RNA sequence: AUCUCUCUCUAUGCUCUCUCUC
């Protein structure tokens, strides 16, 4: 959709509408469904960035590390243990794998998908040592939501750690499937398991 | 691959008293596997592991060795075990020990069996075990009575 | 795995009808639902893709994204 | 020294009175040295009547109030309870606050 | 079973290790409640909180 | 217009009662104890046990026919505390927001015109 | 008149000593 006429070599997509639509990396940043009510500038969305990796200053502010993209905040979190410290670039490239097995699998816009596992797996009652005189006693205290969604993120990246740890399942089709199962369908998923377990915990105390 | 429950169902009952192998330490307890009720994953949260204050977890309960142990929640639709080990009653305990040995026992038939002929397990399970429980309750009682 | 490391006419005939229906096409999945298990299932797929079969969605080698025809 | 010019507390053209047992403790201490807050409470906390005012039979009724005196001896007195400790200077204030 | 309840004001934080804190929750569905409640992690105002708990409350963490 | 009952509130410092009885007293309607709901032991003087029980008791009674009660308050006394210890307040607070139309609250703790020797031993209970 | 309300074991330890000039 119009080609723009220069002495470089530009590729066709590029030339297309995305210079119209500057949705990521030729994925729909719209839809906008967050399954909870508003939650939104703690998951989010709206910015359509192009690629999940950006340097940027999210650490030097009280809740502005939620402006980071969810996609590039997973990334974030893959980037994990020894081997794989550093390496985002690495990260990026297992995300955008992980997209494409969603789209393959069950159809649908994964980035929505990515989203419902966030809201789906994350708890809403957890436990903190409280003490009381340091021994196992754990009142119920109910979870921030930046927090919850940060915990559910990490989750759903142990999970995909956890079935990669000696396997022939390359990390990001794991990755994938299991934020399908957090999603909906079956909840066979692990990190929402743990999440469910925690909660049921959190139930049977204060 | 070896599964299969030790029971007739698929699926735990509320107020079971299961024997549970301690696997690792986490931070809600410790992610067990139930002797009394197939290989399925549950905890037991920290406040009812033992009935005082013993400040050791290691020593009490330790990793790689058995509990005596009771079912609290169970949710009948993917796979969930909230457990307890303070629960269970003075005495009873050794009814436990009783029913856990049977069950080991019951384990150490069906596996023979499956190495002299592969073919699935589930099949061999049902075809061996399971009406006989249907019938009583323990598969260990049925082979009692059979061997008197 | 046990072996599974074969390029066996029979297992081939077993890839050839149940990599259809199937949305997903890996050598992971192929592992998964038991027929070949490592390095020759890679070539398995390769030949697969010759014209049509199986269409191609990655554009980068070790973690291959294919979807059959619909 | 003496911490006090009252030595103890209050005995003073008495002596050797009548003891009271504590409210956690529960020990025999004079009724002088027993301090007492005296504890004015409504039934229900700050924030739990507003929704007894809107369910309820007896419409715009208020409420009814403990009056509980407390023995809180001098000992128990004091884990992050009350009366504290007073500097050896300031300690010669007999108000209230 | 499902409840939610916007934050307006921090009553402090309180534990023993600390971080956890005490907020004042107002309900979305009927705004005549204002309750003390215990929430793990950072919040601000104006932040829609789920309560898997329905009535339950505590002030102090000790 | 209403039915009513009298709620009776045994909430003493380490076990909770919420024996709802008739109006006479003779005959009881339900009772839920306390610590019966919560099977740990730390938790029987907690509110949330207390609270839970309370929302039994307004299940079993909301549910069959009494709509409006009277609520009596004692956390024991005499010779033990007379104190209104936790659970009570929980509890009641429970009853309020499960349905149930409230007839008048009142403590009524056992205060004596001075006792027996209470326990603890002169020098009293050592922490 | 606005408090709100927290929590338990923990035993012992032997190796010196110092002034000036007005
Ligand atoms: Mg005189
Ligand atoms: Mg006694
Ligand atoms: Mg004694
Ligand atoms: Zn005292």
């Amino acid at each position: 959709f119009v080609p723009v006429e220069l002495a470089t070599t530009i590729p066709v997509e590029i030339q297309q509408a995305q210079q119209e639509i500057k949705l990521f990396n030729k994925w729909s940043f719209e839809d906008v469904e967050v399954k909870d009510a508003s939650l939104v500038d703690y998951i989010q969305i709206s910015k359509p960035i192009y690629v999940a990796h950006t340097a940027g200053r999210y650490a030097n502010k009280r809740f502005r590390k939620a402006q980071c993209p969810i996609v590039e905040r997973l990334t974030n979190s893959l980037m994990m243990n020894g081997r794989n410290n550093g390496k985002k670039l690495k990260a990026v490239r297992i995300v955008k794998h992980t997209l494409e097995i969603i789209n393959v699998l069950t159809d649908q816009n994964p980035l929505q998908v990515v989203v419902d596992a966030i809201i789906n797996s994350g708890p809403r009652e957890d436990t903190t040592r409280v003490g009381g005189g340091g021994a196992a006693r754990r009142q119920a205290v109910d979870v921030s939501p930046l927090r919850r969604v940060n915990q559910s993120i990490a989750l759903l990246t142990i999970g995909a750690r956890e079935a990669a740890f000696r396997n022939i399942k390359t990390i990001a089709e794991t990755l994938a499937e299991e934020l399908i199962n957090a999603a909906k369908g079956s909840s066979t998923s692990y990190a929402i398991k743990k999440k469910d377990e925690l909660e049921r915990v959190a139930k049977s105390n204060r | 691959t070896s599964h299969c429950r030790f029971y007739e169902n698929k699926y735990p009952e509320i107020d079971d008293i299961v024997m549970v192998n301690v696997q690792q330490i986490a931070e809600m307890g410790a992610y067990v596997k139930l002797l009394e009720y197939d290989n399925i994953e549950g905890m037991i949260l920290l406040s009812e592991l033992s009935r005082r204050r013993i400040r050791s977890i290691q020593k009490l309960i330790r990793v790689g060795k058995n509990d005596v142990a009771v079912v609290l929640r169970v949710d009948k639709e993917k796979g969930y075990i909230d457990l307890s080990k303070r629960r269970v009653s003075s005495e009873d305990i050794i009814k436990c020990e009783e029913k856990y040995q049977k069950s080991k026992t019951v384990h150490s038939i069906l596996r023979y069996c499956a190495e002299k002929f592969q073919i699935p397990l589930e099949e061999l399970y049902k075809t061996i075990a399971w009406p006989l429980s249907r019938k009583f309750g323990h598969a260990y009682e049925a082979f009692k009575l059979s061997i008197i | 795995a046990k072996h599974a490391v074969v390029l066996d006419q029979d297992k081939f005939d077993r890839i050839m009808k149940e990599a259809p229906t199937y949305r997903y096409v890996s050598v992971s999945v192929l592992v998964d639902r038991f027929k070949l298990g490592g390095s020759l299932a890679r070539v398995a797929l390769r030949h697969l893709e010759n014209e049509g079969i199986i269409k191609p969605v990655s554009k980068h080698s070790k973690q291959a994204i294919y979807t059959r025809a619909t | 020294p003496k911490k006090r010019a009252s030595n103890g507390r209050n005995k003073k053209g008495r002596g050797h009175v009548k003891p009271v047992r504590c409210v956690n403790c529960s020990r025999s201490v004079p009724k002088d040295k027993a301090i007492k807050r005296m504890a004015i409470r409504n039934i229900v906390e700050a924030a739990a009547i507003r929704d007894l005012s809107e369910a309820s039979v007896y419409a715009e009724y208020a409420l009814p109030k403990t009056y509980n005196k407390l023995h809180y001896c001098i000992s128990c007195a004091i884990h992050a309870r009350i009366v504290r400790v007073r500097s050896r200077t300031d300690r010669r204030i007999r108000a209230p606050p | 079973p499902v409840t939610l309840a916007k934050v307006i004001k921090v009553l402090g934080r309180t534990g023993s290790r600390g971080g956890v804190t005490q907020v004042r929750v107002e309900f979305l569905e009927d705004t005549t409640r204002t309750i003390v409640r215990n929430v793990k992690g950072p919040v601000r105002e104006g932040d829609i909180l789920v309560l898997m708990e329905s009535e339950r409350e505590a002030r102090r963490l000790r | 217009s209403q039915v009513f009952g009298v709620a009776r509130i045994f909430a003493s410092f380490n076990d909770t009662f919420v024996h709802v009885t008739d109006l006479s007293g003779r005959e009881t309607i339900a009772r839920v104890t306390g610590g019966m709901k919560v099977k740990a032991d730390r938790d029987e003087s907690s509110p949330y046990a207390a609270m839970l029980a309370a929302q039994d008791v307004a299940a079993k009674c909301k549910e069959v026919g009494i709509t409006a009660v009277h609520i009596k308050i004692r956390a024991t006394g005499g010779t033990r505390s007379k104190t209104p210890g936790p659970g009570g307040q929980a509890a009641l607070r429970a009853l309020a927001r499960s349905g149930l139309r409230i007839g008048r609250i009142e403590d009524v703790t056992p205060v004596p015109s001075d006792s027996t020797r209470k326990k603890g031993g002169r020098r009293g209970r050592r922490l």
